């Protein structure tokens, strides 16, 4: 009843985000405040189109965007973000009530540079 | 009442348990319908956001929905913050 | 590794079991103005390995009337499941991690119960048939109750995680908050691990010995290693269930320390009701949950249900 | 047994009953079917003796094993379907186990030998409520999943019903295992019409529990649970053996009364679908039911057999109790041939 | 793969052949308990844990009431066991020679009973791909039975109320 | 036979369960839940015959989807191929398909 | 359908023969009938747990409870049966006859 | 896989604790040794005979208030959703009519051993 | 005297304290010096396996940053 369509390999390759969880949970408020549009773009057109396929380009932005965040956090918090993100790895569920300072230390460093 | 009154004194007289027992479970019906938070209970059950917020495609005219989170229009959890 | 940590699980446990067994003995011996086992070693440290060889090179029989299969399973089952409770217990982490942590002890906990009861009928005396149908009917009476009233405590910490009632308890105890579930639940887990007042199944005073009238040497003492690592383990239960323990990430050993000392306290206080109290009648014992406890229960049931929504204090799901 | 608690199983047999014949779900309904079951086993056990409790330990042995067919039935054709809807099943195999369960719940046969061991166990009572109501829920489920039963299967259960029915009625002598033969003829009249026209199940399903009632109150007035004790009717109060021949006319399918018009309209209704060996047969095995009423009608009404001498004692006194809608439901089982163009409101 | 789920599925049949050739009370509330605590595995597999801890407790439950009543009730002289009689043995062999008949079909070749069509294939390959997020969805929908299912809570709150009034009229006696 | 009591009153007292497309709770979206809403919005009033003629196509994907059946028949076609063609050495799998390969995050 | 289905339709089967082949205990039967409602549990959860329909999660208790009413039922006659007879032998329930 | 692993290693070490007990010591069984418990006489009858329960009644009420139990397990998820009135109203339900089957059996004295 | 029975609750305490040492030791041991991870539902499995698949030496434990990504 037909032939399935599947994109090539090759325009399924983006840069990845080689973060970790504990990476991606320690910047995940600024994160979420910071690249909301082109997130919610494709999230909009995930549950539009109810189809892979046709949000790859979404996908591609949000990894370009997610990409941008993270090289501006490095330019600038590399350390207070480093030991945020470590207090926050430590934690078998990764608590946020457990790394209150170093998170206090981060926003205000991003509070300031950015 | 002098009835009741004597019925209330023989019964913690002889059981003390199922006096108990009534009283708790008649307080247990009866003050959830008093108490003014259970009101409170119900909004801090809906403010849990378990899955995703799926945004709306803007049509131009949607005053009351944030084009950003961050924005002043939206629910507010104010009211939780100090509670 | 995990197979060490189940060695470092299992081997302990049964430590702790003899010495239990010494250490009741003593306590028992003092508060009787006697000194107990001070002879065989160091105030009597190797009676528990004296006792545990003597009953291991004894002769075990088989009765000639019982049924030998089901007369060999039920001590092997007894031991294995007193051993199995131990694996969900946080001090301050679990073995095995459950999300649903205490109905997989109330299941074994139901389990365990088919242990004496195997073992009385494959026996064919009737000592044991008295001793298995008087456990058929304290397992029914402390059942419900404990059914009904791990439902009211769980439902103030809102899963059935026992890390989330090590996170429910970080500030104040349980048992400050929900005292009279406490002591009725410390009278059930008497009635679940059948201890004194409520040893029916095994006393000695009406029956012989009761279920385990015909179990000799090894086979009787895997009853016994089960009995009493029930015993530590309800105790251990209690303790995190109703004393909670401050827990440090970064040092947990505060966390065991503080999980031991409780255990222990709670274990002593089940061998102090032994030496103080006189022995219930079975139908008293039935009589005294269903016509006592269980009321209370339904009613403080109904308290817990409703007591969360009306403050808007309902615990957080995860 | 307490009135209290009589009454309040009686409403919860009723209450299983509607919640059968009200739920759009399965699982409602066998709620419904376990609800029933549950509060109708005290109800045949309410005079405690040794038959009495071997009629309910057999009626509940059989309804739930029935009950457990049905819910396997289920949940076959949620697997098939993932819909819990009750309208055509879309699996034959669940449909077979489906029609194989209510067939049991009904009696139709071959699962019919518990209907005359339990009525001749049970109470006049109990026998009169057991017959009316449990025949009443699972024919609703039937009509309601009417258009997928396998035609074959339900008319063979039928066709069996009524001939098992007429045979054993033949050889009984106890008036409650006759009237249990009868029910599980008339079973079986309104099954084999059933995969044609549900209205003309419904219309015999209602002529017959008329006529049942009319018979069963007439056999509690008399007191009578055996042929000979029938037989001493006629010198204590002969009205009653009348009514109860014209009743047994009735029942027989004899024309004008109304027992004919079921029968009638179902010939009718198989004859429009091009069934004629079908109709012919089960219109000439009918002869037997009408043989064994007829006997029973010979002893009671139409010949005098000898009575006792304490029959005087018994003239001296007079029936206490009053039967609700017995007149009622003698007239509407005898006199209501003429008003058959009913059916359509019945539709 | 493991076939995890399979050799439970087994254990599940063998259980029910053997409390169903019913050597004597005792042995098939032995062998119900092991199908329950077997079953309660297999569904644990498919992802339910409290669906399949309610029901190994239930039927532990169940099962002690059934040896006081075996005890009283339906015990005789000399008890019957799988081997000790000769129908009894015969139905357990029969159950466990098409419970292995049906495995080594199924395993050989795609096996289609006179009644239904079955696959020999992975119970890894018909699971889903997609996942929820923190919260359970069998747990989500069992609670559902309060705020939805009013209805199926007032029936059967009567129903257990009725059952209680009639095990009492039941052996009420005299 | 069937009173629609639930119709007439405007309650609802089974249909929330009867299907699985209906309100579930915190939206847990069901397996077959689009090929369900299809095969119901195809049928809805136009009765069972109708239903059973005209919507085949939707209730035999609704079919598919929820016992999968061509899809495993096709899964086993390609196992015993492939298993045939292992056996003879005419086919080598890729190192992604081996574990020798870094999959995507 | 998987083999696991297959398992447990075949258990059903068994336990359906059983109650329908009495040998002499009445309670035997009522353990083969609890073994029915068993298979049936399984079945139910196994088929929704796959299909995700998480409302029908609720119907595997309901099962489970009027599971239990047949059996409360059946225990309470079999104990007005022992009373009678001294047995639970299924052979004294003949005094009814077709 | 965690769990199978524990439950085998428990099995393992208490089936070789039975087998060291069963092996290890010198046996000497005669008929004498093996005969039944009696407190020294020979039994009267067997110990397979009917063993009267006087709590048959008890034991049914407990099947079913098992099954209340069972009902009443998920509340804490319950607790969670939006609609806590009718959540509370139906908990509620449950535990009225749970008391009302004990006050039942209570006072038709059902809790009463049979004498 | 009462004392004499410290000795016997002294070797239950040093009893009881080894399975849970032991367990925090060998968390710790086999992740890395940090908390066994602890995953209770499908978001946190998932991202236990994104952190497995990222590391690039099948650990999830093995942690990466921004020196990985820059
Ligand atoms: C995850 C678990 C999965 C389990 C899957 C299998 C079970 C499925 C459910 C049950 C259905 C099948 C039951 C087995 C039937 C076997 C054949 C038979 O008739 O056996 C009679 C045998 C009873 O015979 P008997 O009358 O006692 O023996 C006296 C003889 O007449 C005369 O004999 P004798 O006096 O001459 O003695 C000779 C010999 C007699 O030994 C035997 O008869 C061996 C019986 C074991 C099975 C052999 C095949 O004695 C010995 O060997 C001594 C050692 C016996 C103890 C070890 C038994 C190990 C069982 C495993 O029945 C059983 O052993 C029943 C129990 C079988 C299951 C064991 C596991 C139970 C676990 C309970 C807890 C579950 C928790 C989790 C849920
Ligand atoms: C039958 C016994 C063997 C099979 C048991 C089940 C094994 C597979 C379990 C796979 C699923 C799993 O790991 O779930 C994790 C769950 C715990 O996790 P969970 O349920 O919280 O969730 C899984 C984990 N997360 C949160 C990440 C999803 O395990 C259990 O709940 C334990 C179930 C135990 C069932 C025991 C049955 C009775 C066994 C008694 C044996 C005693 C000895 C008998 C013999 C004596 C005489 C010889
Ligand atoms: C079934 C379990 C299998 C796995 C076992 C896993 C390890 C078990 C660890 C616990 C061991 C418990 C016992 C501890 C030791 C004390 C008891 C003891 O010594 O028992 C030994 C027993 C002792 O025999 P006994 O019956 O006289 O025991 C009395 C022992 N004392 C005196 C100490 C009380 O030895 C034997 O039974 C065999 C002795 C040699 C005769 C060999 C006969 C042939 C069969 C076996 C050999 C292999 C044949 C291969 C070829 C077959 C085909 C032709
Ligand atoms: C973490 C907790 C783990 C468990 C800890 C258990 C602690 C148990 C208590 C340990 C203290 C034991 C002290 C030593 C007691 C015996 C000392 C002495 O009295 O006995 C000696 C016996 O010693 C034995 O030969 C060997 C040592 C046995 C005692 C030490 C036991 C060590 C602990 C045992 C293992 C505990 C775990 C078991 C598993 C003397 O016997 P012997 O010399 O001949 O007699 C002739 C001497 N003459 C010639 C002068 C007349
Ligand atoms: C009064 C009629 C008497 C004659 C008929 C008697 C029939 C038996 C008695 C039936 C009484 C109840 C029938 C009505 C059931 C209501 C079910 C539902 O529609 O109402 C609920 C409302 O429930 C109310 O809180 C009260 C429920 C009933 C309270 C207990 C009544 C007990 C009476 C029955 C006693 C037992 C006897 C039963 C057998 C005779 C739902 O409210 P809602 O909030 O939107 O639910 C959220 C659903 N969402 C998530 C999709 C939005
Ligand atoms: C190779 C065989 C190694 C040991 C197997 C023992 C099996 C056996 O036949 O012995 C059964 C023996 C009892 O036999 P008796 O009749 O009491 O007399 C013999 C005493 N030695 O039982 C045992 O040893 C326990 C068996 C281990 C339990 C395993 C169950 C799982
Ligand atoms: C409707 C709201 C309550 C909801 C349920 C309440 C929670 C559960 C409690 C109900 C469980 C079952 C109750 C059973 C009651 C009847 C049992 C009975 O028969 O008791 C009799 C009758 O005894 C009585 O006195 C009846 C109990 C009277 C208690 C009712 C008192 C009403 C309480 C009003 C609250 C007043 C507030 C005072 C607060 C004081 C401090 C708490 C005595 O038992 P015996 O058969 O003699 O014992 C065996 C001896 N051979």
């Amino acid at each position: 009843p037909g032939i399935v369509e599947l994109p090539t390999l090759e325009d399924l390759k983006v840069q990845e985000v080689k973060v970790s969880s504990s990476v991606l949970k320690a910047a995940a408020h600024h994160y979420g405040a910071q690249c909301d549009k082109p997130n919610k773009e494709f999230m909009l057109c995930r549950w539009e189109e109810k189809d892979p396929r046709r949000c790859l380009e979404e996908g591609k932005l949000v990894n370009q965007c997610a990409l941008d965040f993270f090289r501006q956090i490095k330019r600038h918090c590399a350390e207070p973000f480093t030991e945020y993100w470590t207090c926050i790895d430590y934690s078998g569920l990764q608590l946020f009530r457990h790394c209150r300072k170093q998170q206090a230390k981060f926003d205000e460093c991003v509070l300031d540079k950015l | 009442a002098g009835r009741i009154a004597s019925f209330l004194k023989n019964a913690w007289a002889k059981e003390p348990v199922l006096v108990a027992s009534f009283a708790i479970g008649g307080l247990a019906i009866i003050l959830p319908s008093l108490s003014p938070y259970t009101n409170y209970a119900i909004r801090i059950n809906r403010a849990t956001p378990y899955n995703y917020p799926v945004p709306l495609r803007d049509d131009g005219n949607m005053p009351d929905v944030p084009s950003h989170p961050q924005d002043p229009q939206g629910p507010s959890l104010e009211w939780l913050k100090n509670l | 590794m995990f197979m060490i940590n189940i060695l470092s699980l299992i081997i302990p446990i049964l430590l702790a079991v003899a010495f239990l067994t010494l250490v009741e003995r003593k306590v028992l011996g003092y508060m009787q103005l006697r000194k107990g086992p001070n002879v065989v070693g160091p105030y009597g440290l190797l009676q528990p390995i004296a006792d545990a060889l003597k009953l291991f090179t004894k002769e075990p029989l088989r009765p000639a009337t019982s049924s030998i299969s089901m007369f060999i399973i039920a001590p092997i089952l007894a031991l294995s499941l007193a051993l199995t409770m131990w694996v969900p217990l946080p001090m301050p982490y679990p073995l095995i991690n459950m999300n649903l942590g205490v109905l997989f002890m109330l299941a074994m906990s139901s389990l365990a119960v088919y242990s004496i009861l195997w073992s009385g009928w494959a026996s064919n005396s009737k000592y044991a048939l008295i001793g298995a149908l008087r456990a058929v009917a304290q397992t029914i009476s402390y059942e419900v109750t404990l059914a009904i009233i791990l439902l009211s405590v769980l439902l103030m910490n809102g899963s059935y995680t026992l890390s989330t009632l090590i996170t429910t308890q970080e500030h104040i105890w349980m048992i400050f908050t929900s005292w009279p579930l406490a002591m009725m639940w410390f009278i059930s887990t008497l009635a679940e691990t059948n201890r004194a007042p409520f040893d029916l199944t095994e006393g000695e005073s009406e029956l012989v010995s009761g279920f385990n009238v015909e179990y000799a040497a090894g086979p009787f003492a895997m009853f016994f290693m089960a009995e009493y690592a029930n015993i530590i383990m309800m105790n251990a239960f209690t303790a995190i269930l109703f004393l909670g323990a401050s827990h440090d990430p970064h040092t947990p050993e505060l966390y065991t320390i503080n999980f031991v000392l409780k255990t222990l306290a709670l274990t002593i206080t089940f061998l102090w009701i032994r030496a103080s109290y006189p022995r219930f009648r079975y139908d008293q014992l039935m009589h005294l949950l269903w016509k006592s406890f269980l009321p209370l229960t339904l009613a403080l049931c109904m308290w817990h249900i409703s007591l969360p929504i009306m403050t808007a204090s309902i615990p957080p799901q995860s | 047994m307490n009135p209290i608690i009589y009454t309040t199983l009686i409403m919860t047999v009723m209450s299983g009953t509607m919640l059968v014949m009200i739920s759009s779900h399965w699982l409602l309904i066998w709620i419904g079917f376990e609800m029933n079951l549950l509060a109708m086993i005290p109800v045949l056990m309410k005079n405690f003796n040794p038959r009495a409790t071997e009629a309910a330990t057999k009626y509940f042995l059989t309804q739930a094993t029935a009950s457990m067919m049905l819910m396997m039935a289920i949940i076959i054709n949620l697997l098939y379907s993932g819909q819990w809807t009750i309208t055509k099943m879309f699996n034959p195999v669940a449909m077979t186990m489906m029609t194989m369960a209510l067939a049991m719940k009904l009696g139709l046969s071959p699962f019919h030998f518990w209907v005359p061991e339990v009525t001749q166990g049970i109470s006049l009572q109990a026998g009169l409520l057991l017959l009316t109501w449990q025949k009443l829920a699972p024919l609703s489920v039937l009509c309601q999943i009417s258009q997928s039963i396998n035609p074959n299967l339900m008319l063979t259960m039928a066709m069996l019903s009524i001939l098992i029915g007429g045979w054993g009625g033949l050889n009984q002598t106890q008036l409650r295992k006759i009237m249990a033969y009868s029910s599980i003829a008339h079973m079986g009249w309104m099954t084999a019409v059933l995969p044609y026209n549900t209205t003309m199940t419904i219309l015999n399903l209602l002529i017959y529990i008329t006529m049942t009632l009319a018979m069963f109150m007439l056999l509690i007035h008399s007191s009578a649970t055996t042929t000979l004790s029938l037989s001493h009717t006629w010198n204590k109060m002969p009205v009653i053996t009348s009514l109860m021949m014209v009743t047994l006319l009735s029942m027989g399918g004899l024309p004008p009364l109304s027992g004919f018009m079921p029968k009638w309209m179902i010939i009718q209704e198989m004859t429009k679908n091009e069934s004629i060996i079908m109709p012919t047969l089960m219109a000439m095995t009918a002869l037997l039911n009408l043989y064994f009423y007829m006997r029973l009608a010979y002893s009671s009404s139409l010949t005098m057999f000898p009575s006792t001498n304490n029959m005087k004692m018994k003239w001296q006194f007079e029936h206490t109790k009053q039967m609700k809608l017995l007149p009622t439901m003698i007239v509407l089982s005898t006199l209501v041939l003429p008003m058959t163009p009913a059916l359509s409101s019945l539709n | 793969t493991m076939y995890i789920a399979f050799i439970l599925s087994t254990i599940f049949v063998i259980g029910f052949v053997g409390f169903s050739s019913k050597p004597s009370p005792i042995y098939g509330g032995l062998g119900l308990i092991v199908s329950g605590g077997v079953g309660c595995g297999i569904v644990l597999n498919f992802g339910g844990s409290f669906l399949g801890l309610m029901v190994f407790l239930i039927y532990l439950g169940g099962m002690l009431v059934v040896f006081g009543y075996t005890t009283a009730m339906a015990t005789e002289m000399y008890p019957e066991v799988w081997v000790s009689n000769k129908t009894v043995f015969g139905a357990f062999v029969s159950g466990l020679m098409m419970e292995f008949c049906m495995v080594y079909y199924a395993l050989k070749e795609e096996e289609v009973e006179i009644i239904f069509k079955f696959n020999g294939l992975g119970d890894w390959v018909i699971y889903d791909t997609g996942d929820s997020g923190f919260f359970s969805e069998e747990a989500m929908g069992i609670a559902a039975l309060y705020s939805y299912g009013t209805w199926l809570v007032i029936v059967t709150g009567w129903s257990l109320l009725i059952g209680v009034v009639v095990i009492m009229e039941i052996t009420r006696g005299n | 036979p069937f009173f629609d009591v639930q119709k007439r009153l405007g309650l609802d007292l089974d249909r929330w369960m009867t299907i699985q497309s209906a309100e579930q709770p915190h939206k847990i979206p069901g397996r077959c839940h689009a090929f369900e809403k299809e095969w119901i919005e195809c049928a809805h009033g136009i009765g069972g015959i109708r239903a059973e003629k005209e919507c085949k196509i939707e209730f035999d994907d609704f079919v598919e989807c929820l016992l999968r059946q061509k899809t495993m028949k096709r899964l086993s076609a390609i196992k015993r191929q492939r298993d045939k063609l292992i056996k003879e050495g005419k086919y080598t799998p890729p190192p992604h398909h081996l574990g020798k390969e870094d999959p995507r995050p | 359908m998987p083999l696991v289905y297959m398992n447990i339709i075949m258990a059903f089967a068994i336990a359906l023969a059983g109650l329908l082949m009495y040998r002499s205990h009445l309670m035997s039967s009522l353990l083969c009938l609890e073994g029915m409602m068993l298979s049936l549990f399984i079945m139910s959860t196994l088929i929704i747990l796959n299909t995700h329909f998480t409302l029908a999660n609720m119907m595997p208790i309901i099962l489970l409870v009027f599971a239990a009413c047949e059996a409360a039922l059946g225990l309470s006659l079999l104990v007005m049966v022992s009373n009678t007879y001294g047995t639970d032998y299924v052979q004294n329930l003949n005094l009814l006859q077709c | 896989m965690n769990i199978m692993l524990t439950l085998l290693t428990n099995v393992t070490l208490a089936s070789l604790l039975v087998l060291i007990a069963f092996w290890l010591p010198q046996l000497n069984a005669y008929s004498e040794k093996t005969s039944p418990y009696e407190c020294g006489f020979d039994p009267m009858g067997s110990a397979r005979l009917p063993f009267s329960m006087k709590f048959f009644l008890v034991a049914i009420t407990f099947l079913l208030f098992d099954l209340e139990i069972a009902l009443l397990l998920p509340l804490p998820w319950a607790s969670q959703t939006n609609n806590l009135k009718t959540m509370l109203t139906m908990a509620l339900f449950l535990l009225i009519l749970l008391a009302a089957s004990l006050a039942y059996e209570w006072t038709q004295k059902g809790l009463e051993w049979a004498e | 005297m009462w004392f004499e029975i410290l000795p016997g609750i002294a070797v239950m305490a040093a009893c009881l304290f080894i399975p849970g040492m032991a367990t925090a030791h060998i968390h710790k041991f086999t992740n890395g010096g940090k908390e066994k991870r602890v995953a209770h539902f499908s978001y946190q499995w998932n991202l236990m396996e994104r952190d497995r698949c990222i590391s690039g030496v099948n650990r999830y434990h093995v942690t990466k940053g921004l020196e990985n990504i820059d």
